[PDB]
């Protein structure tokens, strides 16, 4: 899991 | 699950859920015990990695939380991470995630601060290892998938990019900071950065591009380099590469300032430089805006090959393609001195090429003459510019051109133009020149200055390779004191070379606007094409123009329109970069009155774009301030404030102009939005700033490249049937002429309503009348962008005359400007080595359904459709190239661009 | 992944958006200017209080009508002719004056709950190429039913009429209900979608007055596409005997054509039926010069299973262990909802494991349990 | 009817080449069309039966 997926979740 | 003890494997894995017994009572209680047994821990290390393999097919929190509760203290409570220096640093692998089961597994705000510290500085010490380096990446290619590993591992690139991001936003860095407590510095973690890039770019892509954009210099993309040209190949294919390196730069548009975009980009052009398309090198090359890059992958395919081979005649095609010409000029000459066919080549670069395809495409179109008869009065004066704006592009016409009888019968300005609207039915051909020289040498020095109009006009296909250049012919009439014929001079020759810079023309251009101490109107035009030059390129940001605007402003405010202009041209010649227009923006400054106030704005707009968001707030501010210092009384000049007032209104929908295209495609639909609300505010406020706000919409939506081409210009024409100014039915039309008669029949249909329905004064019937013509060219003979059409997110040159049109209210003098309809799109064509004229197949979709992308890719299913297509615009701009299974491949990427097809048998 | 960026670009523009059109409304709206103040000045004139609704009968042409109010009394209204007299037709919504009763105003739009069954409330976020492959059969319906609206260039050059409806039929699973909601996003028509399932009803003669409606909403937006879902469900589904049965089938059918084309001569509507039971449908329906070209459906070959299986394991999670090369090779001329039907089900043995990798032997186990309702819905099972 | 959608489905054959005009030709794969479909359905000359 990249370090990015979580905060797509936020945007 | 239970606990069943310790005998075969499958029941160990079962009692670690609870509790291991090798892993927290074993290494704490052996730790505090003896340090001779550091031998026989070292060999537990990797039973104790297996247990954790195991339970990550495990999706609960609470079997790893309390179960090396008490391993997360003998860190350093016992092991210390330094009692026998190698001994325990070698065994901080289990211990990393056992930190983080209370990190982000266990949600309680107390220690979820204070362990982020605890992580942050044994990461680092123990990727000098490279050991730390091994524990991830066994987690990322794991044996079994959960869900708190795919949060924790974020949890480890985090500490690392949080550092970098720091010291940026503060001066304290490296271990002074309080929420990391270890630095970024060295090659302690600098060597901790650069081997998780390798390793995250091979299975993923994660922390590559953090790294990049926190450091935010050249020297990070520099380091990226290096691996990616490695992997080209053997890991990941050429073309999977490209798409990983165009999407950073795309992307990064809103979140690099000047400087920092432009240094990204040196990378990606020299990755493209290093990799096999050279074809990509070349787009990056116009994209920093230097000439020096372009001439060095025109060698690059040229002089290594000894034979003319496929290379030569793909060179000339890559230069070609800006129809701002700033490559048609340097990558002609080199050909020259090669010495292979210099006849084919040189037109190839230049825009001599582009006039012989448009024939086969014309044969297939037909010519309409539907255009107006009316004879005498004022309604000669509107149908006279109207035949010439159906026929707009290289169209046949001859015998009415002959037919002398109605130009003969305008009068005043209207002599002139009707002269000029004649050169647009030729627009972007050789040929025509006979029948300008007719009226040249006859009448009234009136039609002379409307013949000049004309040469500029189909100058615009022929002038780069310095074959047939425009300057030769116009020199003369600039010279000559007399107003009529100088101002028609210049105003040919700005649109002729676009941003093709050439040395006579230069300082042709320096003379002039110069010597605006003299009251000249028609002397905007002086600054207009020394503008023009310099658009499409590095900015020289010439002491001249800036020079003779103060000069000129010192020296009348009577004429408002001209300095007004004027005003605006400083903005339209630091187009071709935004770097430089950040020094100018403080010299325009620098001066200091109300009407110094109004040139500063405009400015403002052209310098901090792509990075402009502050910009459209900053213009918000500019419309409060009039109504501010009224409140307080309330409760010579008239030229300066009414200047005051349009610049502002000009420059907020300008601002937003140059944003939308070059921040992604995306922003476009939003920035729509504004507009309509801008001029809401402003209407039903002050009547004055009403009017100018019509005016700019048309532009704005012609300049930016709005998706959806039926609905607005026509919503927007009834609403401004009521509201002074039909000028905005000009600008309307800009936009409308899309694929023409897709859009272009309800403009003609709908403008035909406002004007036949209601008649308030000549005038304005004859603005309407122009505008209805204009929209149509016969079955999309031809479409119209701003884009550059190698970028998409590019702006033009040779539109930016139709930019200034909008700013003021209409005159007969207006009419003169407008016939220019230059910027055209080639219809895409494959080209061989003799050069064939049809296409063979292409692919078309309307728009990209890529999430990934954002500049616009087509897609590789698209529907199918014949050769001999004019490239459809906003509507169809995804363009593939067809041909595969025939064993046609093109060597000329083309993504919507305007590009002209190459292709290579096998 | 590592789309952030473009999700806080077109974030940044929702919040400039919100930011201009909040100051603007404040002290710069449209509160300091005479051709709105004066203007209002004589419009609440002849306003209420009171704009007790009307519905218009019938039009008298000397500024008058009969309005019928839905609180039992007639009027017989005038019009104060600034509304524009003749914009106003029967059945629309009238606002009448608090004293004696002149057309203050009328009412373009009210809302009923009949035209919200017909519109939509949802956006379908899969269109073209989540339905991917057939691609030779989706040149009959964006060549003849998204493209004339998109480019009515290319069918000037023609000349005639442009195309006129389509039918799509062939077996369940081929994509078919979802293909006509992916080309109503791209083009943004006014997409009308209604079920075959609700044009009968256990009630009659409102059942045509049903699908009468729904064309005249189409006519009445000028870009129409119109999506019957389900029009073999007209000839196997009825209710009572009564007001169901073989008489309403017969009126609903015949409704349809003179709404479709017949005497009417309305706006361009594109009708997209789905169907797989064609001889429910009138001998004057299956005629093209209506419906034009007709489009049959296949069960998708394998390399077209490739393409359908492609969409589905995009969302999947990956591994070394996934083979997808040889769940295409089993299946033979099978069905796109039996591939989607896979991969769902592949996700929930993953579920099961609880884990997060989906691998070859998640997909595998559900090919054979997707095989079974094929084999064991079947009690012959292998054929006897 | 038919003869009404030769000639709509003669444009959709000129546009795949890319033309402004229709031939002959393209009169003879949409009648060829148009007739296949006759069969695969009833009503090719039907009153719907009697007299
Ligand atoms: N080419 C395809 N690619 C992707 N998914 C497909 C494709 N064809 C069908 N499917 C899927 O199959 C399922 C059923 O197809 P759909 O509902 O679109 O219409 P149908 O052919 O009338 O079948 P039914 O109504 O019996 O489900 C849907 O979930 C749809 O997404
Ligand atoms: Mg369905």
């Amino acid at each position: 899991a990249a370090p990015y997926a979580a905060k797509l979740k936020q945007t | 699950m239970v606990d069943e003890s310790d005998k075969k494997q499958q029941t160990i894995d079962e009692q670690s859920q609870i509790s291991p017994e090798k892993q927290t009572p074993n290494k704490k209680d052996k730790k505090k015990e003896e340090e001779e047994q550091l031998s026989e821990e070292d060999a537990k290390l990797k039973t104790d990695l297996e247990l954790l393999v195991e339970r990550l097919k495990e999706d609960d929190s609470s079997l790893y939380e309390a179960s090396l509760n008490a391993l997360k203290e003998s860190i350093k409570n016992s092991t210390s991470s330094m009692t026998a220096v190698p001994k325990p640093l070698k065994f901080l692998r289990p211990t990393y995630p056992d930190l983080c089961s209370i990190y982000d597994k266990w949600t309680d705000p107390n220690l979820k601060s204070s362990l982020a510290d605890v992580l942050s500085i044994l990461a680092m010490t123990y990727s000098e290892n490279g050991k730390h380096d091994s524990l991830r990446y066994r987690l990322l290619s794991d044996v079994s998938d959960f869900e708190g590993w795919g949060h924790e591992y974020i949890r480890h690139l985090a500490l690392e990019i949080g550092e970098v991001y720091n010291d940026q936003v503060e001066k304290d860095a490296e271990d002074e900071t309080s929420s990391d407590g270890s630095k970024s510095d060295g090659s302690a973690a600098t060597s901790g950065f650069e081997f998780s890039k390798e390793d995250t770019l091979r299975l993923c892509l994660d922390i590559v591009p953090y790294f990049l954009k926190h450091n935010g210099e050249e020297d990070a993309v520099d380091l990226l380099l290096e691996i990616e040209s490695i992997d080209k190949l053997p890991q990941f294919v050429d073309e999977n590469t490209f798409q990983r390196v165009c999407q950073y730069m795309v992307a990064c548009v809103p979140l690099l300032p000047p400087p920092e975009d432009v240094a990204f980009l040196k990378t990606a052009y020299s990755i493209y430089l290093s990799q096999n398309e050279l074809t990509d090198a070349i787009a990056l090359a116009v994209r920093l805006g230097e000439e020096d890059m372009i001439r060095s992958v025109f060698d690059a395919t040229s002089d290594p090959v000894m034979h003319k081979q496929l290379a030569y005649i793909l060179a000339a095609q890559k230069t070609s393609f800006e129809y701002e010409g700033v490559q048609d000029i340097i990558g002609n000459g080199k050909l020259s001195e090669h010495f292979l066919y210099l006849a084919k080549e040189l037109n190839l670069t230049g825009p001599k090429v582009p006039e012989d395809i448009y024939k086969s495409h014309l044969d297939n179109s037909k010519s309409v003459f539907s255009s107006a008869g009316l004879d005498s009065a004022q309604q000669n004066l509107a149908s006279s510019f109207v035949n010439g704006f159906l026929n707009l592009g290289y169209c046949n016409d001859k015998l009415i051109v002959d037919n002398d009888n109605w130009v003969y019968k305008t009068k005043g300005d209207g002599m002139t133009s009707a002269v000029a609207s004649i050169g647009s039915i030729y627009q972007w051909n050789l040929d025509g020149l006979q029948q300008l020289d007719k009226y040249l040498y006859v009448d009234e020095p009136e039609v002379k200055a409307g013949a000049l109009l004309g040469i500029g006009i189909s100058a615009s296909g022929v002038h780069d390779g310095e074959v047939e250049p425009a300057l030769l012919l116009l020199q003369d009439y600039v010279t000559n004191p007399d107003t009529k014929i100088s101002s028609a001079a210049i105003l040919g020759l700005g649109i002729a070379f676009a941003g093709s810079k050439n040395d006579e023309v230069l300082g042709l251009l320096l003379p002039i606007a110069a010597s605006t101490d003299l009251p000249i109107e028609t002397a905007a035009m002086a600054s207009l094409a020394l503008a023009h030059v310099f658009v499409g390129t590095c900015n020289g940001d010439i002491t001249t123009s800036i020079m003779d605007n103060f000069l000129e402003r010192t020296a009348i405010e009577l004429k408002t329109d001209w300095v007004r202009f004027l005003a605006l041209a400083l903005g339209i010649l630091y187009m071709g970069q935004g770097e430089q227009v950040d020094d100018v923006l403080e010299t325009i400054s620098a001066i200091e009155h109300p009407m110094t106030s109004a040139i500063e704005v405009l400015v403002g707009s052209c310098a901090y774009t792509g990075t402009g968001d502050v910009l459209l707030i900053q213009d918000l501010l500019h419309r409060l301030t009039p109504k501010n210092v009224k409140g307080e009384e309330d409760a010579e000049i008239k030229s300066e404030e009414k200047k005051g007032k349009s610049s502002d209104k000009d420059a907020t929908t300008d601002g937003k102009n140059d944003d939308e295209e070059e921040e992604k495609e995306a922003g476009i639909v939003d920035e729509l939005a504004y507009a309509v609300l801008g001029i809401a505010l402003i209407a039903l406020g002050e009547d004055i700033g009403k009017e100018m706000s019509l005016r700019h919409f048309g532009h704005l939506m012609h300049y930016g490249n709005e998706h959806i081409r039926r609905m607005v210009p026509l919503a927007m024409g009834i609403v401004s049937v009521s509201d002074p100014q039909m000028k905005v039915f000009d600008t309307l039309t800009r936009f409308s002429h899309d694929a023409d008669l897709e859009v272009s029949m309800n403009s003609i249909f709908a403008m035909g309503l406002c004007g036949a329905g209601t008649n308030n004064a000549r005038l304005a019937q004859l603005l309407r009348q122009l505008a209805s013509y204009y929209s149509r060219e016969q079955d999309a003979l031809f479409i119209t962008r701003l884009a550059q059409g190698l970028l998409h997110l590019g702006k033009g040159t040779m539109t930016m005359d139709v930019f200034n049109d909008a700013h003021v209210l209409n005159k007969v003098t207006l009419a003169s400007i407008l016939t220019t309809a230059v910027g055209l799109v080639s219809p895409s064509f494959m080209l061989k080595h003799h050069q064939l004229f049809y296409m063979l197949n292409a692919g078309i979709r309307p728009k990209f359904i890529l999430a990934l992308n954002d500049e616009g890719e087509p897609i590789k299913v698209n529907v199918r459709v014949g050769q001999a297509v004019e490239t459809v615009g906003q509507a169809g701009r995804p363009k593939k190239i067809t041909g595969w299974i025939t064993q046609s491949t093109p060597v000329l990427l083309n993504h919507g661009e305007r590009a002209e097809l190459e292709t290579d048998e096998y | 992944r590592c789309k952030l960026k473009l999700l806080r670009m077109e974030r940044i523009k929702d919040h400039l958006l919100l930011e201009e059109e909040f100051v603007s409304n404040s002290e710069i709206l449209k509160p300091f200017e005479k051709k709105q103040e004066e203007e209002k000045k004589q419009l609440e004139e002849i306003r209420g209080n009171p704009l007790s609704i009307g519905t218009l009968e019938e039009i008298i042409d000397d500024d008058h009508a009969i309005v019928t109010s839905p609180t039992m009394p007639d009027y017989y209204v005038s019009i104060l002719s600034f509304v524009d007299k003749e914009l106003l037709e029967p059945g629309c919504s009238v606002l009448l004056h608090h004293k004696t009763m002149s057309i203050v105003g009328v009412l373009q739009d009210d809302a009923d709950p009949m035209v919200s069954v017909m519109k939509m409330d949802k956006s379908p976020t899969e269109s073209y190429s989540d339905i991917g492959g057939l691609e030779s059969q989706i040149q009959e319906i964006k060549e003849s039913v998204e493209l004339p609206l998109t480019h009515p260039e290319l069918y000037e050059e023609m000349g005639i009429k442009p195309p006129k409806g389509v039918i799509l039929y062939g077996a369940p699973g081929t994509g078919k209900t979802l293909l006509a909601k992916a080309v109503a996003n791209q083009t943004s028509a006014t997409f009308l979608r209604i079920v075959g399932s609700e044009l009968i009803q256990k009630y009659l003669g409102d059942g045509p007055r049903l699908c009468r409606q729904i064309f005249k909403v189409a006519g009445e937006n000028a870009p129409s596409i119109v999506f019957i879902d389900e029009i073999d469900a007209i000839g196997t589904k009825r209710y009572d005997s009564n007001s169901g049965g073989e008489r309403e089938i017969q009126r609903t059918m015949l409704e349809l054509l003179n709404q479709l084309d017949g005497f009417d001569d309305r706006g361009d509507v594109k009708v997209i039926m789905a169907t797989n039971k064609i001889e429910t449908l009138d001998p004057a329906l299956i005629r093209p010069g209506r419906i034009d070209r007709k489009i049959l459906f296949e069960n998708p070959d394998l390399s077209t299973k490739k393409k359908i299986l492609g969409i589905h394991t995009s969302k999947m999670n990956l591994s070394e262990d996934v083979n997808l090369e040889t769940l295409v090779t089993t299946k033979d001329d099978l069905s796109g909802a039996d591939i989607q039907a896979m991969c769902t089900e592949a996700g929930l043995l993953a579920l099961r494991e609880r884990r997060m990798q989906v691998t070859a032997e998640d997909f595998k186990q559900a090919k054979e349990r997707v095989m079974k309702n094929k084999v064991e819905e079947n009690l012959e099972g292998l054929y006897l | 009817a038919e003869l009404r959608s030769v000639c709509t489905e003669a444009g959709m054959f000129a546009i795949r080449a890319r033309r402004k005009v229709a031939t002959e030709k393209d009169f003879l794969k949409a009648v060829d069309k148009v007739i296949s479909g006759y069969k695969k359905f009833s009503s090719t000359s039907r009153y719907m039966q009697y007299n």
